[PDB]
């Protein structure tokens, strides 16, 4: 089991650390059909999505999605600072997997 | 203690002309190098009452009341923050001037107190706001703590409670440190105009108010905080200051 | 995949940007039956609301659907500012789609 | 025609009636026991409202927005936000909340 | 025969009192482990409720209830809001929160 | 035997101990990757502890309270909040929460 996010994030093929330590600078979020998504960006132009939900998710997957959507929202309207994101690079925007806060 | 309206809580800091936050840290110093002039005040009214007291010792106090914000002081003998009496008899116990040049200039009109003190003494003695045990002496000596407590505030960078996008000399207020979830006592940088302190403290408290309940706020010490890094007004950590509280919902 | 919201709403017929940089003035919460909307509006007057669920809804949406009336109760709860609203406009209320949140 | 704000919606139904508050919430109950699974509010001027139990008067469309509407109460009574209007049945005692608005005057 | 508050909620149970408290939530515990899945609070004083463990004694309605007052519990132990009355079943130690009032009064 | 407080509660399990730290959670961090959708929170001085996975280990009872309990952490987490004591599983790495309590002035 990993303990921490860069020991989960290695598990995974075409993944990579981004270490930001920096706050959202945009939020969107949209319900429109197949596009159903969050799409945050930062202050230097670096951009993320949580995908829409398809067959490239186990079922498992589902609740997570909707509570990492949950994170980003609250760490928006909070302003605090976002340590690192774990991403999958094979996807444009890079799609997130897994996040980091720290104080 | 009774519910205190988010109305009485909300605090507002001094922004310039382009919405940022003054930095105090940045004006003062990060110490705040202030001068009090020897004199004890001699305030007294006619109804005649009797009493003088140290002006050091008052800002003294005041200053260690704010100091939970994290700011820190020292008295300086005669840019360097000026305490002084005056004697306009106008209508007005206290006055400050922010300067963002750093001499911030704080004013207790001698000849105002002999005068409207006490205007309000048995209205407050009524309904309870103020203790009827307390003598005519120790009711002025509240109100000077707590017009000179207020006047620091304004020494801090803010503003009253209502001045939220007024306009003033060195810019625009913006409020700052915005807590409506936690419960707590009126900012002590109520609108004076609009508000009789220590009749909201009194309240807020459900009793009669004496000098230990003065003070500033968890608010007011929260905007201080922002006050002491300053940056932009719009920015989340200025605007609010117990937001995180909102993900236990 | 779109990067950003001008790009989402140009994928969608009939749809609009508005860009209002505002708080929300007032919002809107109905549990009546046949009408279980959120309608908000801005000091400018403007109007959006999220459609109650329906046949124009994939089942993809549901879920959507109530997190943008979270979303948007949050924003007016907090005094947060809309940056911008992509929104259909062959519905009245215009009927949003997307929403953007920029703090710069 | 979709209503365009809480007065045209309320103007939809039978039995409803809008209430102009202005006003924080002054007193939030909350009810888990059995049959009385539901939400009480009052104002300062007396005024009492209530969120249905949920039953056979509602849609299944109105079960999400029934918790919903629970969750906007909390959160405004919390918060102490100011209620501007409530659309509510007239023929429930306490009248029952078919609607709200917020807003900042 | 809606009750208007929680002390005309309380009186159609068996086994309830009404507790008035004025005082904020001392210690929230919290526990997923099997066959405890519950809430424990207690005050300054002492005292100390729960909520059940969801069981045969609830209704299916009661079931989205009981997720809700936890969530009240902790929103309101975070908040340190002063909890005005709660209405609890006294043949369950600790006693069972069946309703809450909080009171800007 | 209703437990009365997160000691009483933790002793009634194998292979958990009560960590008292009286600390704020120094890093939170959530995946929802495949097969490791989790949380994990360490403290400052490098305990590190997580909510599992969910899985064959777990009750139907256990899956909501373990949303619950991330619900916990992330707003504990977000208010910098001092966790007064947890009780977790030992014989798992990081350490497996099963209750958590939260205690005040
Ligand atoms: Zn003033």
């Amino acid at each position: 089991t990993p303990q921490n996010i860069t020991d989960l994030c290695n598990e995974y093929q075409n993944t990579m650390i981004y270490s930001l330590n920096k706050e959202i600078a945009t939020y969107t979020e949209s319900l429109a059909g197949k596009r159903e998504m969050v799409i945050i960006s930062f202050s230097n132009g670096a951009t993320f999505q949580v995908e829409v939900p398809g067959s490239q998710h186990l079922e498992s997957q589902k609740r997570p999605l909707e509570r990492m959507k949950d994170t980003l929202r609250a760490a928006y309207f909070t302003g605090i600072k976002i340590s690192k994101l774990c991403a999958w690079t094979n996807k444009s925007p890079n799609s997130i997997a897994a996040i980091e806060l720290s104080n | 203690a009774e519910r205190t309206p988010n109305e009485e809580k909300k605090v507002i800091g001094y922004a310039d002309h382009n919405g940022q936050l003054y930095n105090i840290t940045s004006i003062y110093g990060p110490v705040i190098n202030y001068t009090v002039p020897d004199e004890n005040i001699t305030i007294n009214t006619i109804n005649r009452t009797q009493l003088t007291i140290n002006y050091s010792d008052y800002v003294r106090e005041a200053f260690n009341e704010w100091a939970p914000s994290g700011i820190r002081v020292q008295q300086v003998s005669s840019r360097v923050v000026s305490f002084s009496t005056t004697n306009y008899a106008d209508n007005s116990l206290g006055s400050t001037i922010f300067d963002p040049s750093g001499n911030s200039r704080t004013r207790i009109d001698i000849g105002s107190f002999n005068r409207i003190v006490m205007n309000n003494f048995e209205k407050l003695k009524s309904r309870g706001a103020i203790p009827a045990n307390m003598s005519p002496e120790e009711y002025i000596k509240l109100k000077l703590r707590i017009t000179i407590k207020h006047e620091i505030g304004h020494i801090l960078g803010l503003l009253h409670n209502n001045e939220g996008g007024s306009y003033f000399p060195h810019g625009v207020g913006l409020e700052v440190a915005r807590c409506r979830l936690l419960n707590q006592a009126p900012s002590i940088m109520l609108n004076g105009s609009n508000y009789d302190y220590i009749d909201r403290l009194s309240h807020y408290l459900e009793r009669p108010v004496t000098e230990t309940d003065i003070g500033p706020s968890r608010n007011d010490i929260e905007g201080v905080r922002v006050m002491r890094r300053g940056g932009s007004g719009n920015s989340f950590t200025n605007r609010f200051s117990c937001l995180g509280l909102g993900l236990a919902f």
